[PDB]
């Protein structure tokens, strides 16, 4: 079309679709990374797990329900500078 | 806080002063929650009695919006060694909540190994306080934050004419004329990390202020992490 790499599929000015854990133009790029890349997508805290990541977050916040991002509790969660 | 710049409202709401008898500022704090102060063991040992105010920008005139809160437990670290300054380190329970608001807000604790991977892994952190604007000055009167590069315990141990613990780390310049001073003590040392600050140290001591050939030594945050957990657990009287 074999541009699309990991077994993504190729259609075309070409595109690629990846497979789940795969991104970049052509899936040539791991979406699943450890805590040294990115802090493994993690707002905050990262931390593995059987080589896998669990991201957590410091007083005030919650963990969202993507497991990534970091809510805050209140209009003063910690480490955040002061808008008002 | 020598060189650096005021910090701006809002852009250091952690920052803590511990003010003497005299309602005096004598060393700094950061905010870790409603009730609990972070500040330096060392500090202790310098005032007969001591309060905590919060909110406070300039110390020349009362702004407003400024919080005096008394200290209801001091849980100083029972390991600060007084030659050394080894676990220069303290928790301070308050009598009466924070209210935080504007330029008043609690400063992150980092998880340890995460802390200790990607925070202490950063060019620089931040410090802060109402200290000596210069080594030969005298205290500001504004608060003011430094941007301090982070320098490695090789170069920190054989910068310095005393023991550097590994419950310290040095950060600042070499030559550039940068630097925590005196009444800065206590105060905060944040890391930066996607929009949020945590703490990281706590301004511990030095050889002069922005001397050439020496650093700021901080009490290494990630090595009490542990232990500030177990104070903050005790919360209020039983
Ligand atoms: C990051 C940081 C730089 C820094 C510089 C400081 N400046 C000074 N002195 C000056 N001009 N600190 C002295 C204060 C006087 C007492 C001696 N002292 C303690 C000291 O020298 N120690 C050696 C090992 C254990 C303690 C200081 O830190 C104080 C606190 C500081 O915190
Ligand atoms: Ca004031
Ligand atoms: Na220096």
């Amino acid at each position: 079309c074999s541009p699309c790499q990991n077994q993504g599929k190729c259609k075309d000015e070409y595109t690629c679709t990846c497979l789940e854990g795969f991104e970049g133009k052509n899936c040539e790029l791991f979406t699943r990374k450890l805590c040294s890349l990115d802090n493994g997508d993690c707002d905050q805290f990262c931390h593995e797990e059987q080589n896998s990541v669990v991201c957590s977050c410091a007083r005030g916040y919650t963990l969202a329900d993507n497991g990534k991002a970091c809510i805050p509790t209140g209009p003063y969660p910690c480490g955040k500078q002061t808008l008002e | 806080i020598v060189g650096g710049q005021e910090c701006k409202d809002g852009e250091c709401p952690w920052q803590a002063l511990l003010i003497n008898e005299e309602n005096e500022g004598f060393c700094g704090g950061t905010i870790l929650s409603e009730f609990y102060i972070l500040t330096a063991a060392h500090c202790l040992y310098q005032a007969k009695r001591f309060k905590v105010r919060v909110g406070d920008r300039n110390t020349e005139q009362e702004e407003g919006g400024e919080a005096v809160h008394e200290v209801e437990v001091v849980i100083k670290h029972n390991r600060f060694t007084k030659e050394t300054y080894d676990f220069d380190i303290a928790v301070l329970r308050l009598k009466t909540p924070i209210t935080f608001r504007m330029n008043v807000a609690p400063a992150c604790l980092p998880e340890r190994d995460w802390a200790e991977s990607t925070l202490m892994t950063q060019k620089t952190g931040i410090v802060s306080g109402f200290g000596r604007t210069h080594e030969k000055g005298r205290q500001s009167t504004r608060l003011k934050m430094l941007e301090v590069p982070y320098v490695d315990r090789n170069s920190c141990k054989l910068s310095s004419s005393f023991i550097i613990t590994q419950n310290m780390f040095c950060a600042g310049y070499d030559t550039k004329q940068e630097d925590a001073c005196q009444g800065d003590s206590g105060g905060p040392h944040v890391t930066r990390f996607k929009d949020t600050y945590f703490v990281t140290g706590i301004v511990s001591w030095g050889e002069g202020c922005a001397r050439k050939g020496k650093y700021g030594i901080y009490t290494k945050v990630t090595a009490f992490l542990k232990w500030i957990d177990r104070s903050m657990k005790t919360r209020g009287l039983p």
